[PDB]
């Protein structure tokens, strides 16, 4: 019921915005997380969205560099990355949770869009 | 800081394996325990929710334990579907983020 | 909305008719008509309010109307 | 933790002999139920349906004009006739020329004529209207135990859903652990269906009254209509124009859709899509406690450690809710919690989650408790490893009772003589009130139909004027009272 | 038009914010202020014939504002 | 006033205090439609969204 | 002749790209990107959190 | 600990970008292109032409 966007290959110093499409359940009953895995590194927690309420929270090593947003017309959620680097390379996933401030069982999750620093 | 967790597993088919995911009092022991299963080229599963409850479609062979102040996931039976990168996600209260473990790969013999 | 504050008192009329001047001449009075109708209890209480309040029955009627008036205006 | 965080929450108290309590359930808000040795409850209206609705009328919002025909007779003549003006999907309307020999007429007179066109309608609003015996009402039933009420995809063992039904008004939800709740509901005595139509636009739906869907000047269908081509007052929907006296024209006036959104401003938004969901509206309920019971009553205090893993956060409704995990053994334990003073000499609060407990060493739970106006402090467990924890409430007990007053007005303002019975055990002073509420309720609701805040504000204003200008002192008080609740209906109303 | 007939008055409201609750709320006081800033020789009048007709202070007043209320509203 | 094949003579001020959006007709983007909130809803039916 | 516009009234309209941001209670208000433009239409309001 | 910004207030600004629009008179309102970007500070006046 999560289907993410399509492939992205970048260069550095730019931005990306990942798109997330959730349906009508999951965007008003559940909060949605951007958790990205570098290429042979473990997970990532980026931040989340309850789209419904859209105020948005971030690690803290993203604060500045990750902007998090939800199309309530389209049902979409967004996340777009500032200042890509070479560390920035690494495969993103939007995951459907409650939206309660002590559960975050992922039993939802999209399908990764891989955000490629380079050149080919 | 981040929940500590062992980089290398490994176990035998037909035995029974744990990984232990050791957090601090505001990454563990105060906050849920929540361990994924993220095998190569997939999107990470999440094995096991709240405090070790087995949601269902994680088989009742996956199972998990939880400490005072670390968490462990329980095999019933082993094979080489076990065979993954394991992390244990909880929420921190000083950090203030979803912070997961560092990774764990389950290496399971029989090659 | 705009149709709560029509083109009437604007003092540029002519000789033509106007937009809905046949329509429009009597739809205030029709539904202050039908308002009272359907609401015999505030008439009541309206007629009450202006016997209590007017002196002489020209202050009595005038305030009586205003208040029938002035109801369904501003509903 | 749905019903704390709602700030329409209202927490009822007690129960008569039989173990039952009169309660009004508003789809948004939340009551809160406590008795002397019954565990607390939460009760939510989440879900109001009516089904099999039936039209009565498709008003119109958008037409148009196809086939202008007119027809003239010269002066003197009389009228003239067109075949179109039998025809039920056409308008008419009979004018005068001015007519000669330049026309064509030959005797200099005033003509009658009369012009026709199709009227066929684009657009049109759907008035259904639903059987009283066909609503269905959904109430949640939570324990409101310190236990998580879970996450979704696997279990649903907290919250209970009851539906009601006109039909079968009397149902019983079996808690799990808590015995079981009787609800005896009267659905009939709610927003009265009778007299609402489900009014449905392009993608919108609003309850409205039905005298004032009757009375809307726009052109209708009877409902029974699979054709149209019948619509009634084709005449608001149209314009005809003589400029002079020489041509007689006809348009239409454009889509009403704004103008009727204009209309609707008072009228409840309701859900019309996917079924008929009304999320407005009441629910008078009585709630047997008789077959419900604490929870692990025969268990012994934990005498282990707690932590807090969740600081003490304030609710807006004077309790404070604080997160507790255990480490101790014997997990299926008592939780000893007590809100005392600093010197723990006195009891100064209550905690509404009665008989709170631990299921699980590791499970987290959260304790609901009502601590004191002044300074407080949480004490949790046993001498060793106590936890005492601080807390400061703002409030005071005459705020307090001032707020507590103003929220039983504003009940008596939107549930007029229904707010009687929102926590009623019975009793002969609620009888013989709610009977003068509905006298006082029948004459003020016949003298003040129809109007507006306004005028409700000016009315007690004069209202009042005439009884603090008044001879009899009696006549004088009665007055200035029905002018003060006048006024405070006036403030308070359209919302 | 339709909009003349706005389902204020009719009861049948409960704890949810009605449809543009908000805006009717005041916008109809809006329209009878836009309406005395834009004629005040009318207001003027009103004034004079409300003091002429009413013979206490409170008749005065009472009157002024139905006058006042009903100019704009009329049509 | 011109609205969709129709005109009308109307007084200046009674057309300036039209309580519609509006653009100055100086205007070329035609996007920043000023007074939009006469024509726009906004919903909090029990203060639980918007 | 030679008409000029004065003014540009809009009758009918459609809303897209709607948007939610929310700061809960206590530590101010909310911020959304799309308040900067003017071509939005923008409101406040409280909601239970 | 953990503070949460409340608010931001500028003490120090700078104008750049600065542009004009005028309109004759009795022809209404001049429109500018920035005045729909909130982040342009605008003002309306009239100048005799
Ligand atoms: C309107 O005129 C058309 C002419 O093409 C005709 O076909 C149609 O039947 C007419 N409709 C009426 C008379 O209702
Ligand atoms: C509005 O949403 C559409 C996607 O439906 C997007 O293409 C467009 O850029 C958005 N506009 C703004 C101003 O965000
Ligand atoms: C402001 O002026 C500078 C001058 O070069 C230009 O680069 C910039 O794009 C301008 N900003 C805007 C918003 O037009």
């Amino acid at each position: 019921q999560l289907v993410e966007s399509g492939a992205e290959v970048k260069k550095p110093g730019s931005s990306v915005k990942v798109s997330c499409k959730a349906s009508g359940g999951t965007f008003n009953n559940y909060a949605i997380s951007w958790v990205r895995q570098a290429p042979g590194q473990g997970l990532e927690w980026m931040g989340g969205i309850i789209p419904i309420f859209g105020g948005a929270n971030y690690a803290q090593k993203f604060q500045g560099r990750v902007t998090i947003t939800a199309d309530r017309s389209t049902s979409t959620v967004y996340m777009e990355l500032s200042g890509l680097r070479s560390e920035d390379t690494a495969v993103y996933y939007c995951a459907r949770r409650p939206q309660s401030i002590f559960d975050w069982n992922f039993d939802l999750w999209g399908r990764g869009t891989l955000v490629t620093v380079s050149s080919a | 800081s981040v929940l500590t967790q062992p980089p290398s597993a490994s176990g035998t088919p037909g035995q029974r394996v744990t990984i232990s995911c050791s957090g601090s009092s505001s990454n563990v022991g105060s906050n849920y325990v929540y361990w994924y299963q993220q095998l190569p080229g997939t999107a990470p599963k999440l094995l096991i929710y709240r405090n070790n409850r087995r949601p269902s479609g994680v088989p009742d062979r996956f199972s998990g334990s939880k400490s005072g102040t670390s968490a462990s996931l329980a095999i019933s039976g082993l094979r080489s579907e076990d065979e993954a990168d394991y992390y244990c996600a909880t929420w921190d209260d000083s950090l203030s983020g979803l912070v997961f473990g560092g990774g764990t790969k389950l290496t399971v013999l029989g090659q | 909305s705009v149709a709560l504050v029509p083109h009437v008192g604007m003092g540029l009329e002519t000789r033509t008719e106007t937009w809905m001047s046949s329509e429009g001449a009597w739809k205030h009075a029709q539904r202050i008509e039908t308002w009272v109708l359907r609401h015999p209890g505030f008439t009541i209480m309206a007629a009450i309010l202006a016997y209590t309040i007017g002196t002489t029955y020209f202050q009595r009627v005038l305030i009586f109307i205003l208040l029938t008036a002035v109801a369904p205006s501003m509903t | 933790m749905r019903c704390i965080g709602i700030s329409n929450r209202d927490f009822v108290e007690g129960v008569s002999g039989g173990s039952w309590v009169d309660i009004v359930l508003e789809h948004g808000s939340c009551v809160t139920t406590m008795a002397k040795n019954k565990p607390t409850l939460d009760f939510e209206l989440i879900k109001t349906e009516a089904k099999h609705p039936a039209t009565l009328r498709k008003y119109c919002i958008e037409a148009k004009l196809t086939n202008t025909t007119t027809a003239s007779r010269c002066p003197t003549q009389g009228e003239p006739s067109l075949n179109e003006e039998q025809d039920k999907r056409f308008v008419c309307k009979h004018s005068m020329v001015d007519r000669g020999w330049g026309n064509g007429c030959g005797l200099f007179g005033k003509g009658g004529i009369v012009t026709c066109a199709m009227f066929t309608c684009k657009k049109n609003m759907e008035g259904k209207i639903v059987q009283p015996e066909n609503l269905e009402y959904t109430i949640v039933i939570t324990p409101h135990s310190g236990e998580e009420n879970a996450v979704g995809q696997d279990t649903g063992k907290h919250g209970k859903e009851i539906k009601v039904t006109p039909q079968s008004s009397i149902t019983e939800a079996e808690l799990t652990g808590y015995g079981t709740v009787t609800m005896e509901c009267s659905p009939r005595t709610g927003l009265d269906f009778n007299e609402m139509v489900l009014l449905q636009m392009e993608n919108k739906a609003w309850l409205v009254h039905r005298q004032w869907f009757l009375d809307l000047p726009l052109p209708w269908l009877p409902g029974a209509d699979t054709q149209g081509s019948n619509w009634i007052q084709k005449e608001t929907l149209v314009t005809f124009k003589n400029p002079h006296a020489k041509k007689q024209d006809v348009v239409v006036l454009g889509s009403q859709e704004g103008a009727m959104h204009t209309a609707l401003t008072g009228a409840t938004e309701i859900q019309m899509s996917s079924g008929n969901l009304l999320f407005t509206g009441h629910l008078k309920c009585r709630l047997r406690m008789d077959k419900l019971q604490l929870k692990g009553m025969s268990y012994s205090m934990c005498t282990g450690k707690f932590k807090v893993v969740k600081e003490i956060a304030e609710t807006q409704h004077g309790t404070i809710v604080i997160r507790v995990q255990y480490e101790g053994d014997g997990s299926p334990c008592k939780i000893p919690f007590e809100i005392m003073d600093l010197e723990k000499r006195h009891v100064l609060g209550r905690l509404i989650t009665v008989n709170p407990i631990v299921t699980e060493k590791d499970s987290p739970v959260n304790i609901e408790a009502e601590p004191p106006f002044g300074d407080s402090y949480i004490i949790i467990g046993v001498e060793p490893g106590q936890l005492k924890l601080s807390w400061f409430k703002k409030g005071s007990s005459i705020g307090q009772m001032f707020e507590t007053t103003m929220r039983g007005a504003k009940r008596m303002a939107i549930l007029g003589d229904t707010a009687w019975d929102f926590g009623s055990l019975g009793g002969v002073f609620t009888s013989i009130g709610k009977a003068l509420h509905q006298v006082f309720g029948a004459i003020y609701g016949a003298a003040f139909s129809g109007v507006s805040w306004t005028m409700k504000i000016l009315i007690g204003v004069v209202i009042t004027w005439i009884g603090m200008n008044s001879r009899s002192t009696s006549l004088s008080v009665s007055l200035v009272l029905v002018g003060v609740v006048t006024l405070y209906l006036g403030v308070m109303v359209q919302a």
